């Protein structure tokens, strides 16, 4: 199906106070770079604080990967730099 | 996901038109946009196509026309110079060639 169709994924940035969640498109066939997806989410989440290196499933798993996006997780949590 | 477009319309030849097409998510640098256009009863024909690294452009419009982003907007445009009657058609805007937004007639007499 990520073959078919650009993947829908739900990101929520952790901390500002009222919690900017954000809906972006991935598409398997064309995201090569793990490090370039985060650059991109950065942006998208207006992270002011230099770009996202932690992000994780709702569970509390860690997404360490492109194949983390294109599994059974759709949602997200990004914690930029500044909460470490 | 919708997509929305606007800034279609008539022209006269010569003249410019910039068509927008907004899309309802966040829009990412790896997204890819493009333009296609279509005659009454035809198939869409591509007219230009944008992923992040390369602007490509049907031999027709190409340095007439150009299609650029701006994501902060959730939004791509086709800005559309020194038009001709042949460029008549309605334009339709798609996403990752799988969201598409609804056509936009332009209409240069």
């Amino acid at each position: 199906k990520d073959f078919v169709r650009p993947k829908l994924v739900t990101i929520i940035r952790s901390g500002v106070k009222p919690r900017k969640a954000v809906r972006v498109l991935l598409n398997k066939k064309t995201a090569h770079s793990f490090e370039q997806v985060l650059t991109d989410i950065t942006e998208a989440i207006k992270l002011e604080t230099g770009v996202v290196k932690k992000l994780y499933t709702l569970d509390g798993k860690q997404v360490t990967c492109l194949h983390d996006f294109f599994g059974d997780d759709d949602v997200f949590i990004a914690c930029g730099p500044e909460k470490f | 996901v919708q997509l929305q477009e606007s800034g279609g319309g008539l022209v006269q030849a010569g003249g410019s038109l910039r068509l927008s097409c907004t899309a309802s998510v966040n829009i990412i640098g790896g997204n890819h946009w493009a333009w296609y256009r279509q005659a009454p009863g035809q198939q869409r024909d591509l007219v230009a196509s944008l992923s992040r690294y390369n602007a490509n452009y049907a031999d027709s419009v190409k340095g007439r026309f150009t299609i650029s982003r701006d994501n902060a907007k959730n939004a791509a445009y086709l800005q559309m110079n020194s038009l001709k009657p042949e460029d008549t058609a309605i334009y339709f805007c798609a996403l990752e060639n799988y969201y598409w937004g609804q056509g936009t007639q332009v209409t240069v007499s």
